DNA sequence: GCTAATAAACTAAAAACTATTATTATGG
DNA sequence: CATAATAATAGTTTTTAGTTTATTGGG
């Protein structure tokens, strides 16, 4: 499901973030503010297609095209991007704060039923597919009914209009976090993290869409419609868009297919592919390339069921792609493949194919891992349904080792490693990897986006240590390496 | 190496599986004895490799041995 | 005494995400 | 020939697919 996850950032003018308020920080401001921009970060690397706009609720002298009083509106509905970081950093750390003072101040009245007013018509600004809308806010006012009654009454309208719009409104910690103590009463229409909001962990891309989407055709008689889809990415460099070194402006790289004699723009019709051979240039063409890729059509043509005990380590290839089952129009695909999930303790046989991946190109050997309805107790669906495509292996698939077939060693020294393996057992984190190139990459990126001084190297988990380890186990795995001239030469 | 053979997993079309050896001419068969009392002694590394049948060389590229260098 | 065998990067790339317009059916 | 007919034939940014890029190499 495409969609723009809007999201709006209310942030107090008066006092909220000029007031300790049962806490000892300076103002929340910068705070705020230094956490809005890392998220604005994290989206930057991690997510540009949802829309940002940031509101001060509260306003001594109104920036607002609604014009309404108390309004103060910076950042307009829109993806992350440079021009707001420049606009926050105006509002960034302690001298942002006196310039807040300067143009606008604080102390600012508010207007609460208005700012609802105005942030709703932001949302009725947008165009475009809309994922989610979310309003987010920090106040140290946890609870200021206080207010007159009209305006309360009135705000708890307009967000029971709002969340009956559908739109989404976050109060987070800023007064006595934790014990549900923050939002004494406005707790009454909302029903911690900024660690995280300040953490802006970034560089996250995953699917949006559907797609890629086949059909089993497992006989020459039947077709279950499948879906193909992947959670396992290589992380790409960034598109190098060629801009004019002085003027930033894109090139036109023109390039074509020509002639080094006479001067004539070629094409593929008047060449033809070629493959110089012993005494003989064999000529193809581009359609008879094609052809010579062209072996079916796409989709899923069973060849058969193996258990899932001839796969081994040296029985792997590229990573694995996954099949869920689809009924667009193959009836019952998720029915039998329910049948073959409840009946996969005995399908430990699973499918055999020699998958096709679209036209014009040949099929390939893959096997499918029968993926299981692997719903966690949190309703997190670990594995979907279906099933992973781990892919078969041709004598292509081959590049030979040598054969001095090495011999075990004494039992003694096998007890003594296992016991430091299991003792310097490193604490299982899937989510743990993040590339060195790529986090400095993204440091780089976004410190060479503004004048920062330099950009952080990300010390990353993927860091082996000298010590951690030699701290954890010791230098009794080097002491347990007894032999002469252990391979430390 | 004998003009004919020397001496589901049906899946479809797979090499040839012999040829006749035995009741083929009786010049034949001397000449095959022969050189078989010489195969026990020399059976050589071309049908070590692979046994040269007129079966086994149709179907596929086993010939063509699939396999790039060493890293 | 010599001289690849690679593999950082190639430089790309075929995927429906979306669908208005024509569809030629029926008021005219 | 009548004239608002309202389906397919793409429009899309898709990630993801083969790109020479690279150095140890026989003397």
């Amino acid at each position: 499901y495409s969609g723009r996850d809007s999201l709006i950032f209310l942030v107090d003018a008066s006092k909220a973030m000029f007031e300790s308020q049962s806490e000892d920080e300076l103002t929340p401001f910068d705070m705020s503010i230094q956490c809005i921009q890392s998220v604005y970060i994290s989206k930057i690397i991690s997510s540009d297609r949802d829309l940002l706009a940031v509101v001060f609720y509260g306003t001594e002298k109104d920036k607002n095209s609604v014009n309404f009083k108390n309004i103060y509106v910076l950042q307009e509905l829109d993806n992350p991007g440079a021009k707001r970081i420049l606009e926050l950093d105006q509002f960034k750390g302690q001298q942002g704060q006196k310039r807040f003072q300067d143009m606008m101040g604080h102390g600012s009245d508010y207007s609460l039923s208005e700012v609802l007013w105005v942030c709703a018509n932001l949302f009725s600004d947008v165009q475009f597919k809309m994922s989610h809308k979310r309003i987010m806010l920090f106040t140290n006012e946890d609870n200021p009914h206080g207010n007159d009654s009209a305006k309360a009454s009135r705000a708890r309208t307009k967000a029971g209009d709002l969340r009956d719009t559908g739109i989404f409104l976050d109060l987070m910690h800023l007064k006595k976090p934790g014990g549900f103590d923050i939002s004494l009463f406005y707790r009454d229409i909302i029903s911690s993290k900024l660690e995280d909001l300040l953490r802006k962990v970034r560089a996250k891309e995953t699917r949006k869409r559907a797609l890629s989407r086949l059909k089993l055709k497992l006989n020459k008689d039947i077709v279950i419609s499948v879906g193909i889809y992947n959670l396992v990415q290589k992380a790409l460099k960034p598109p190098p868009i060629k801009l004019y070194r002085e003027t930033n402006e894109p090139v036109k790289t023109k390039t074509r297919t020509f002639n080094t004699s006479t001067g004539g723009l070629l094409l593929p019709s008047d060449t033809k592919r070629s493959q110089i051979y012993g005494s003989r240039q064999i000529i193809l063409e581009k359609e008879e390339t094609e052809e010579l890729k062209r072996f079916d059509d796409p989709g899923l043509m069973l060849m058969g069921f193996k258990p899932l005990v001839l796969l081994k380590k040296h029985h792997y290839l590229r990573p694995s792609l996954f099949v869920y089952p689809e009924e667009s129009l193959v009836i019952g695909s998720s029915t039998l493949f329910s049948a073959l999930l409840i009946k996969c303790l005995e399908k430990e046989v699973a499918a055999l194919c020699r998958y096709t991946p679209r036209r014009n190109i040949p099929p390939y050997f893959v096997a499918l891992v029968p993926q299981e309805e692997e719903l966690d107790d949190q309703k997190i669906q670990v594995t979907p349904p279906g099933f992973q495509l781990v892919f078969l292996p041709f004598a292509d698939d081959k590049r030979k080792m040598p054969f001095t077939e090495k011999i075990m060693a004494t039992p003694e020294q096998v007890g003594k490693m296992k016991a430091i393996v299991e003792k310097l057992r490193f604490t299982y984190r899937s989510d743990s990897f993040e590339n060195p190139v790529l986090q400095q990459h993204f440091r780089n990126l976004e410190a060479l986006a503004l004048d920062l001084m330099e950009p952080e190297q990300a010390v990353d988990l993927t860091l082996p240590k000298v010590e951690a380890m030699n701290k954890r186990l010791g230098s009794l795995v080097d002491e347990f390496k007894e032999l002469v001239y252990p391979p430390d030469y | 190496f004998l003009p004919f053979s020397l001496g589901g997993p049906f899946r479809l079309g797979g090499h040839g599986p012999s040829f006749p050896l035995k009741g083929i001419t009786e010049q034949q068969k001397e000449g095959l004895e022969i050189v078989k009392m010489v195969m026990i002694s020399l059976e050589g590394e071309d049908g070590l490799d692979e046994i040269y049948s007129f079966s086994e060389s149709l179907r596929k590229l086993c010939v063509f041995k699939k396999i790039e260098r060493h890293s």
